């Protein structure tokens, strides 16, 4: 009887959804459960559409009956009042007016403009890294830890002693020595707005544009309370700015120098916090680099020997290991390696086990995968060249 | 940076550490000093059993009263060699005595930053002196750096650290020569990557009386049996 | 510079190289120099 | 059984819901029926419904909606709307008269997107390689084993090699394994090429391989192919207004792709190259890219079977010898031997005749294997 | 063979019709005893309600080791055997069933998972990222679930007077009782606190610390008895103004004792009458938290003879729902043994038939998962009056479809479509049942739900759909649930009536920093835990009529809540009850079914060093083949021994 | 640590030495050289890249010099590296005259050219000779002896070899069609026309296109001549014949 039963279960849901609601995804529709049709027709009768137009002047702005010259956007610019619901001190010259059409006056407050592209770069869903799955690095996370959480956690400790924090990180190192990885734990701790950005994010094809959307992102994480903001890859714009002849990288730096005025310039940079992650610390401009903006420049160095078990240990928490481990006898036989280079080396050791079919991954197992790793990708490795960088 | 003589901002010569660099890839190599003689244990890593493990001359005898235990590049530590035997050789001719450990290590030494741009690198190893003078047993171990000092005990090599960790757990001042062999032994097969089968490691004695001694199998088969 | 023509020959012939489904487009080039052309046409 | 059971349980519970449907329906006023709701649904929407941008969310029930005129209309959005899937860039459609947010759109994928998917499965096979044995075992521990038995990987405790390198000189099967794994895959294979990467506008680069690797996501599981990777490098173009500088940044984006904050869905790279010296060591890490794996020229064995499979169809004379092709001891490559038997087809053609002869393969041999 | 057999007959035994449950359970049982598995023939017997049988295993188990964990395993489930006094340590197998030592336990994985560091409500509000009685009476609450069982806080601990008296009314109880709950799980040292407090010229204050008293001994089992002591001194005399803490710290601190000189202490005071009506229904309640399970006589008498003499009007005003909602909790889980109470119940009157008629029935199939009666439910559901029957009816789907991993999911589909077709009471009742359905279990479509239907225009469903995210929530404080409360917190933030709401959930998201959990069912995933059951539907019964129950002064149910709260626990004991610290691997769930597949290999490994604080679904083996552990599975406490033949 | 050393020395991220190898295809690109060994002789054919009409005949050779008594090399690549590595070799030849009275041996010499070669791609900063050599000689030891060497410093015997343009192709022509105990001078000449015309099929092998150095023993003495125009358009009116009487076989079969 069981394909009746499949049978019969599959009719019944056709069923179901032939008088509930089936298929509506076409045209973004939504299942009818949350169909208020009674509350959407009075939304309808009720609430009128208000163009988004700008506040640019108050004319005669004392208590006398004011006038505000209106700039709705692409469509034309009026004179225009308040509406009586309104009240004068909420709306300033600046604000972005929202008016209804019809003597257009029905005002609300608007909240400032942000491009699509920079209000994408809040950080919503968490990473599912903490500062446990980080190792090697105790005293890099100590003081990442205190710049960037703890003014955030506990304020009182600070402003009884009457301490500015330092707020500005730039986590700098070879290629793969947990920067990113530091940069997600902080992420997945920290409860404030997190919005990362990417070096390579603020390069945009029309003049003004990537230092626009500095300003943009900068503004909003002031709206915003409590803001970290993370450039990851910084070293795409933040270069030392050469005249040259011929006019290169102008763009990248202007964009630069208004993230430079944003950290630190003639105004106060608000409750803001930036970490800047580089694995080239040699570009970055001076002006960047200054304790202005960067304050607490941490350096992940290439884990020493206690910190290369103590990654041998995270990486392999999960694995089929068998009883006897010798991680430290690991350690020390890959030294200036990277935790992305260790990571690999437990990857490989339970790809040799699980090709030879086993289903525990023994220490022969480990030192064949350091040999594939270490070894073998020696010419492949990055370190050579960023430990001078 | 470009150039062999560059210093770092920090204040360093780029070479000569990445040298310690190349020295922390060696094998492990183990010195103490008691007052009754020198003992040096180095670790012969032996990477197929078609080599001949004798062949393996990490410990040498720079003269009758001072031995080497080298560790990193063994091409670079057999340069110097012979650079300290020549030395030894031609202080014993001049003077008609014998090369103090401290005198002949500083000797070696003063060739560890000759290079410029003669040698074009820093080399890439590290040496532990072990010799018997006028003043006693005297253990030295010397750097790519040219810094030489003389160790109660001092591990070089990939398993420096942890070797050195056990060594201040076990050694002591009064402590016989026999404890002191048996002590590097278990230091080093703690730290052996393989298990050590007597074959495997170079084990030499400098005693206030006979002349720098090699163990042999025989010898090392006793005391790895004691172990 | 390298030849935009060549780039659009290499990243056609990618394409047509077992990652077309259709059988039926061919791909001609002209060109003056036969030294020139990139190694990898 | 137990299954038999379970299914039970679950039939009578649905006969539970539809029995509460329907008296649900049938006691509703002659209104609110799903039918009902529907045409009152298109009754509020509108016979046009216009097409414009969502510049930002202001709350459940507002939204700032951007016309295609470009004005800023501040209006609320209705309940029909799944109040989901808006994010800021997104289509919408707008009540003609009202501007209200009635619906969503995009259901049309890019042209970009079009070109990059593979819709198809690319006829070589493992079985058409031969010579790579380690080779195809390796990409295929990458790139297939990890979603054919995952279970082999979640039991050991480890995550699969997240890329893989086909490193190898101009023809040694590199794209062959792209194309095989393609065929046998059940990923969705987007391809892309460096010089393809390499695009025009300052921005556009770092853009391209952000909208390449959310259309992997948005298609995962899939298996994102870059073939000639050095080709960002090597290659210098005049129509790259950024330049060098440029390519550097596009090299940095990829590099924040392949393994950057954003946490990564099931997307596996792979990537071909005939100069891997020139590609940034950065890009090449071990948490972007491991399994780096050399594609050598085929030895004496694998040239006879490289022959073998190219002549398979091929009617060979029988004086025909397909071993003074792999005597000659020279860097011969599959893609030069392929090209051999293809070019002596085609004089086979010429001459009239449907067998392939000794004179027709030297020929071709002096043809195309210039040496 | 014995895993097909056992596996088999344990999916039947949750997936079978009533009649065929039992005979399955009594073969599976035989089967076990067969093949000497006694912690599994225990299980089986708990499950069953065969006490009988219970004392026939474990007097059988002639093992101390195997003893003694066979005592932690009954402790936890909730039963003071009384037993004779001759078998193996009496004294350490009586204590252990008592479950004494839980304090220091608790305490201990606390200190190897440092959470000692006191969380204020501001800590957890986080107020400076984004009133008056009503936000004194929800920091207490937050405060008090927060720091639950460590006898330890920054409130009350420190000066305690201050918050009392920024506290107000029916404040001064909150805050007593949630000094109680800070102190819970025998901090009973802290009787030396709540008496230094209830020695006091404030009624309301000295009432709030007799519910400390109470609710501090809720879960213990003490010998010396030190409840009815104070309950009885208390409540012997004064049952003219509220009683009402009094009694229900009684019924709180002891609850699945059943003991008969608390139940005839508490049934006079009930049947007297000179007590108001929120006494009476408070003491029904007690006597069923008391009785949960009994076919008790006495107590299905005295709350049929209340309910006769109640008045009309009477029962139609609200607190008369705990009557019934009393004879429910006595005949918790019996099944059909009822048909007496419902045909009493249904002659007694007519309008107030439907609701007690309705809950007594659900309280009593309660995981029976009878497919025919959810169907009745449904039919009632169906049947708009055009309430309160109806909202207790959907609870009861919730209740009695919360024993099957298949019918829980079908019947979150059933009230999801339940709220998009339903009547006003049928939606506000909604969220209550769906977060009975599903207790400290984050689980992504129930949270969105709730949290969608928070912003709902009904008053009335966005309380109860908070408070049942946060009831999700319970006890697993999770960065997204916490940051949604904040949100939800900033929306309502002038809605006091709302906000108050919010932040309950916030509290029992972050209970215990993280410890606890309120779900019912413990161990395997099937074994219902009668006391904590009680406790939940005590709750949500309450919530049912949220505005003048829990928004009015009745949140001595909320504390009520206490009887479900038990740790999440993975601490492993020496032979002779010593801590032993040993590596064990974590995760969900993974297997190949096949036949019989023993859904028992996990795949999240996370190596651990017990005490572990493991989470809801994830099945904590060891980490080497060093030690046996006498227990199949390793939930709570455990007892490992040194494998005799090789580490 | 000079911006401009440009490390001419130095190995690649793989054991490829980048300045050889662009001297071995610089030599490539270069005209074309081949020689052929024979029971009697060895001869040794040159394509001309000097074949503007305003340019002078002064010298007997312009591919091909002459390094002692018995023996000769031809160059092929860069033509002032070729004047100076021409020079050594004939100084190192009358060296070993001077020295030991008696002609310096083929391998020797080209070992000790050779020597030169590595000592320029291992030592200094200076660039390698980018030029490669064809020596036919003879010697008391082994008689008629043909060599090539190449920039990098390696050095080859051969009974048939070709550098320069289309030398690949000019093998494996002469792989399949050369006999090693056979093929007396006549047939090596022949071979060699057909050779030089499959290798510079733009061009249909003019006489004056071409150089031929022929050397032989007579006598005892060793004799190196370079065919004349008269000879080279009798062999290559030969090897149309012959070309012609082929096709025609062809097509009358077919
Ligand atoms: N110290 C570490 N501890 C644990 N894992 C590490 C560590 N360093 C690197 N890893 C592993 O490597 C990856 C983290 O590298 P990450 O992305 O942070 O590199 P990065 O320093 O930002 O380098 P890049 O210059 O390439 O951007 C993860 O796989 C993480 O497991
Ligand atoms: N086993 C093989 N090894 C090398 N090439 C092969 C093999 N089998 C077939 N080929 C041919 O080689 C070509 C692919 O070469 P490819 O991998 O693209 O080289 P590259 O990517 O380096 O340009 C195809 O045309 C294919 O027919
Ligand atoms: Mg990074
Ligand atoms: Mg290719």
């Amino acid at each position: 009887q069981i394909k009746q039963v499949e049978d019969d279960i599959q009719q019944l849901l056709k069923k179901i959804n032939e008088l509930t609601g089936i298929k509506e995804s076409d045209t973004g529709l939504a299942p009818p459960a949350l169909w208020d049709l009674a509350a959407d027709k009075q939304t309808l009768q009720s609430e009128q559409p208000l163009q988004v137009a700008r506040c640019t002047k108050i004319i005669n702005a004392d208590s006398e009956d004011p006038k505000y010259i209106i700039n709705v956007k692409q469509f034309a610019k009026f004179v225009v009042d308040l509406s009586d619901q309104v009240a004068p001190t909420d709306i300033e010259e600046g604000m972005r007016v929202g008016v209804d059409r019809n003597k257009y006056q029905i005002h609300i407050p608007l909240p400032p403009k942000i491009d699509p592209t920079v209000t994408m770069m809040q950080v919503e869903e968490k990473p599912d890294v903490t500062y446990s799955d980080v190792g090697g690095c105790k005293e890099q996370i100590e003081k990442l830890r205190e710049v960037v959480e703890t003014p955030l956690l506990h304020p009182e400790r600070f402003v009884n002693l009457g301490i500015e924090p330092p707020k500005g990180v730039l986590l700098f190192g070879p290629p793969g020595t947990g920067k990113t990885l530091c940069a997600r734990a902080v992420a997945n701790r920290t409860d404030a707005c997190f919005i990362r950005v990417i070096g390579s994010e603020l390069v945009q094809k029309y003049v003004g544009e990537g230092a626009r959307m500095v300003r943009e992102l900068f503004e909003m994480a002031r709206t915003k309370k409590a803001c970290l903001i993370f450039f990851d890859e910084i070293d795409a714009i933040g270069g030392a700015r050469f005249d040259d002849g011929a006019g290169g990288d102008n763009e990248v730096q202007r964009t630069m120098l208004e993230l430079i005025n944003q950290l630190d310039g003639f105004d106060p940079r608000g409750n803001i916090k930036v970490l800047m992650a580089t694995n080239r610390p040699d570009t970055l401009d001076p002006a960047l680099m200054r304790p202005g903006r960067l304050d607490r420049k941490i350096e992940f160095s290439l884990p020493d020997l206690e910190g290369r078990t103590h990654i041998f240990k995270i990486h392999a928490r999960s694995m089929s290991v068998e009883r006897d481990i010798r991680f430290e006898l690991l350690a020390r036989l890959c030294p200036n390696s990277t935790g992305a280079e260790i990571r690999s080396v437990c990857t490989e050791a339970g790809m040799f086990a699980i090709r030879a079919r086993r289903k525990i991954a023994t220490e022969k197992d480990f030192l064949e995968a350091v040999n594939k790793v270490i070894k073998s990708y020696a010419k492949f490795s990055a370190t050579p060249r960023y430990m001078t960088y | 940076d470009r150039g062999v003589n560059t210093f770092s901002p920090e204040g360093r010569l780029f070479q000569v550490e990445y040298a310690i660099e190349a020295i922390k890839l060696g094998s492990t190599a183990i010195g103490i000093q008691t007052s009754e003689g020198v003992c040096l244990a180095v670790e012969k890593r032996i990477t197929s059993p078609l080599m001949e493990p004798s062949s393996i001359e990490k410990i040498v005898e720079i003269d009758a009263h001072i031995g080497c235990a080298m560790s990193g590049l063994i091409a670079d530590a057999k340069t110097l060699i012979d650079k300290a035997r020549v030395e030894t050789q031609n202080h014993w001719f001049t003077y008609n005595e014998t090369m103090t450990v401290e005198s002949v290590t500083q000797a070696v030494s003063n060739l560890a930053l000759q290079f410029g741009e003669a040698m074009s690198r820093p080399f890439g190893v590290a040496l532990l002196f072990g010799g018997v003078d006028e003043k006693g047993p005297q253990l030295f171990h010397m750097d790519p750096s040219g810094t030489f000092v003389q160790c109660d005990a001092r591990a070089i090599g990939s398993a420096s650290e942890g070797a050195q960790s056990s060594l201040q757990e076990v050694y002591h001042k009064s402590m016989t020569l026999k404890e002191a062999i048996k002590s590097s032994l278990i230091i080093l097969k703690q730290v052996m990557e393989e298990k050590l089968n007597a074959t495997n490691i170079e084990l030499a004695t400098v005693q206030p009386g006979q002349n720098f001694h090699m163990f042999t199998k025989e010898e090392l088969e006793e005391v790895i049996k004691d172990i | 510079g390298d030849s935009e023509v060549q780039r659009t020959m290499l990243e056609l012939l990618n394409q047509l190289d077992g990652f077309e489904a259709t059988k039926n487009i061919k791909v001609i080039m002209a060109t003056n120099r036969i030294d020139i052309l990139d190694s990898a046409l | 059984r137990l299954k038999l059971l379970k299914l039970e349980r679950i039939k009578d519970y649905l006969l539970m819901e539809e029995e509460f449907i329907r008296n649900q329906e049938q006691m509703k006023p002659l209104e609110e029926k799903q039918e009902e709701e529907r045409s009152k649904v298109d009754d509020l929407r509108g016979t046009p419904m216009s097409v414009g941008t969502l510049e930002e969310i202001i709350d459940d029930n507002h939204a700032i909606v951007s016309t295609s005129v470009g004005s800023e209309h501040y209006v609320s959005i209705l309940s029909f709307v799944d109040k989901d899937l808006l994010e800021p860039g997104c289509s919408v459609l707008l009540n003609h008269k009202v501007h209200a947010v009635i619906g969503v759109l995009m259901d049309d994928t890019d042209p970009l997107v079009t070109v990059m998917k593979v819709e198809k499965a690319p006829q070589e096979t493992y079985a058409d390689i031969g010579g790579l044995d380690n080779q195809i075992q390796e990409i295929k521990e990458s790139v297939e084993l990890p979603l054919t038995h995952p279970e082999y990987y979640e039991e050991m405790g480890i995550k699969p090699p997240k890329g893989v390198i086909l490193y190898g000189p101009p023809g040694t099967g590199k794209t062959l394994l792209a194309k095989a794994v393609a065929n046998q895959t059940s990923a969705t294979f987007l391809r892309v090429v460096g010089s393809e990467l390499i695009q025009k506008y300052l921005g556009d680069g770092p853009k391209l391989v952000r909208e390449l690797f959310r259309v992997a996501e948005e298609h995962a599981p899939s298996i994102v192919f870059i073939d000639e990777i050095d080709a960002i490098g090597t290659k210098r173009y005049d129509s790259n207004s950024g330049g060098e500088r440029e390519i550097q940044r596009t090299m940095l984006e990829l590099l924040n792709q392949l393994d950057g904050f954003d946490s990564r869905g099931d997307v596996k790279v792979i990537m071909a190259t005939n100069r891997i010296e020139t590609l940034d060591p950065a890009l090449i890490r071990p948490g972007r890219i491991d399994r780096k794996i050399e594609f050598p020229l085929p030895d004496e064995k694998t040239k006879k079977r490289i022959f073998q499979i190219h002549t398979s169809r091929m009617t060979l004379a029988d004086d025909v010898t397909l071993d003074d092709l792999i005597m000659a001891k020279d860097d011969l490559s599959g893609a030069d031997i392929k090209a051999i038997c293809t070019e002596a087809g085609l004089m086979a053609l010429r001459e009239r005749r449907m067998k392939v002869t000794n004179e027709d393969f030297k020929k071709s041999k002096e043809n195309v294997l210039y040496k | 063979a014995y895993a097909k057999v056992c596996l088999y007959l344990t999916s039947c035994v949750n997936y079978v019709p009533e009649p065929e449950n039992s005979a399955l359970l009594r073969c599976a049982l035989g089967v076990f005893r067969k093949f000497s598995r006694f912690p599994e023939a225990l299980r089986l017997a708990l499950m069953l309600n065969d006490m009988e049988l219970v004392e026939d295993i474990f007097t059988s188990c002639k093992d101390v080791v195997v003893q003694k964990q066979m005592a932690f395993m009954l402790g936890r489930h909730g039963v003071f055997l009384e037993l004779s006094e001759d078998v193996e340590e009496y004294e350490d197998l009586t204590e252990i069933m008592s479950n004494v030592q839980l304090n220091s336990n608790f305490l201990a994985l606390a200190r190897e998972l440092d959470i000692m560091e006191p969380k204020v409500p501001d800590d957890i509000y986080k107020t400076h990222l984004e009133d008056s009685a009503r936000m004194n009476l929800a920091s207490s609450f937050v405060n008090g679930f927060v720091n639950a069982a460590f006898g330890q806080d920054k409130l009350l601990t420190d000066d305690g007077n201050k918050w009392l008296y920024k506290n107000k009314d029916h404040g001064m109880l909150s805050a007593a009782a949630s000094l109680g709950m800070i102190l819970l799980w025998d901090v009973d040292g802290g009787l030396t606190q709540i008496d230094k407090y209830l020695y006091s010229s404030e009624d309301y204050i000295k009432s709030g610390a007799l519910l400390a008293c109470g609710i501090v001994n809720s879960g213990v089992r003490n010998e010396c008895d030190p409840a009815l002591a104070l309950l009885s001194d208390y409540v012997l005399h004064n049952s003219n103004t509220m009683r009402l803490g009094s009694i229900f710290g009684l019924g709180l601190a002891y609850a699945g004792s059943n003991r008969e000189d608390v139940l005839t202490l508490l049934l006079p005071v009930m049947g007297d009458s000179k007590s108001s009506m929120e006494v009476a229904g408070v003491t029904a309640l007690a006597c069923g938290m008391i009785a949960v399970g009994s076919c008790n006589g006495d107590v299905t008498s005295t709350i049929l003879q209340t309910i006769m003499e109640k008045s009309e009007t009477e029962l139609k005003d609200t607190y008369a729902r705990w009557l019934p909602l009393g004879l429910g909790l006595n005949h918790l889980g019996k099944g059909e043994a009822i048909e007496a109470i419902l045909a009493a119940l249904e002659v007694v009157s007519e309008p107030f038939r439907s609701f007690a008629n309705t809950l007594v029935d659900v309280c009593a199939y309660a995981g029976s998962g009878n497919v025919l009666k959810v169907q009745q439910l449904l039919h009632i559901c169906s049947e708009h009056f055009d309430g309160a029957h109806q909202g207790v009816a959907v609870l009861g789907i919730a209740l009695i479809a919360m024993g099957e991993e298949i019918g829980a999911e079908m019947a979150l589909r059933t009230f999801g479509h339940l709220l998009r077709y339903g009547e006003p009471t049928l939606r506000r009742a909604v969220p209550l049942a769906l977060a009975l359905i599903s207790v400290s279990n984050p689980r992504l479509n129930i949270l969105d739900t709730l949290s969608k239907f928070s912003h709902d225009a009904d008053p009335e469903v966005s309380y109860n759909s908070i408070f049942a995210m946060g009831m999700v929530g319970s006890g697993t404080n999770n960065a997204r649930l916490a940051a949604m409360l904040r949100q939800l917190a900033q929306y309502h933030a002038k809605d006091p009536n709302n906000l108050f709401m919010v932040r309950l959930a916030q509290g029992l998201t972050h209970l215990g920093k993280g410890t606890l959990t309120l779900c019912p069912y413990h161990s395997d995933r099937q074994l219902m835990s009668q006391v904590a059951v009680a406790g939940l539907l005590t709750v949500l019964v309450s919530f049912l009529d949220v505005r003048n129950i829990i928004l009015g002064k009745s949140h001595y149910v909320l504390y009520g809540l206490v009887a479900a709260m038990q740790p999440r626990m993975l601490v492993t004991f020496d032979e002779e009850l010593r801590p032993l610290p040993v590596s064990v691997r974590v995760g969900q769930a993974v297997d190949v079914v096949g036949q019989a597949g023993k859904p028992k290999t996990i795949t999240g490994f996370q190596t651990h060093t017990t005490p572990v604080l493991l989470a809801h679904g994830e099945r904590a083996e060891l980490a080497t083949e060093e030690f046996l552990p006498v227990t199949p599975i390793l939930e709570g406490f455990v007892i490992l021994r040194k494998n005799p033949n090789y580490d | 640590s000079r911006r401009y050393d440009s490390r001419t020395t130095i190995f690649s991220p793989e054991g490829r030495l980048y300045q050889v190898e662009y001297a071995m295809e610089a030599i490539g690109h270069a005209g074309t050289c081949l020689g052929i060994l024979a029971n009697d002789g060895v001869l040794l054919a040159a394509e001309r890249r000097n074949i503007h009409k305003l340019l002078d005949e002064v010298f007997f050779s312009e591919k091909i010099y002459k390094l002692n008594e018995d023996m000769a090399c031809s160059v092929a690549g860069i033509t002032s590296d070729a004047n100076v590595l021409t020079n050594e070799l004939r100084l190192i030849a009358q060296r070993y005259l001077l020295q030991y009275q008696e002609p310096i041996p083929c391998e020797q010499l080209v070992t000790a050219l050779c020597d030169i070669k590595q000592a320029y791609t291992q030592f200094g900063g200076k660039r390698p000779f980018g030029v490669s050599l064809l020596y036919i000689g003879w010697d008391k030891h082994y008689g008629f002896q043909l060599y090539q060497s190449d920039p990098s410093g390696n050095y080859g015997g051969w009974k048939a070899t070709c550098i320069g343009n289309n030398s690949a192709a000019a093998v494996s022509m002469l792989k399949q069609d050369y006999k090693e105990g056979e093929m007396t001078l006549k047939s090596a000449l022949a071979l060699a026309i057909k050779v030089l015309n499959k290798t510079m099929d733009v061009s249909k092998l003019s006489a004056e296109k071409v150089e031929i150095a022929t050397l032989t023993r007579e006598n005892g003495k060793t004799v190196i001549r370079v065919l004349k125009q008269k000879e080279v358009e009798q062999l290559i009116k030969k090897h149309e014949e012959e070309e012609a009487k082929a096709e025609r076989e062809k097509k009358e079969k077919e």
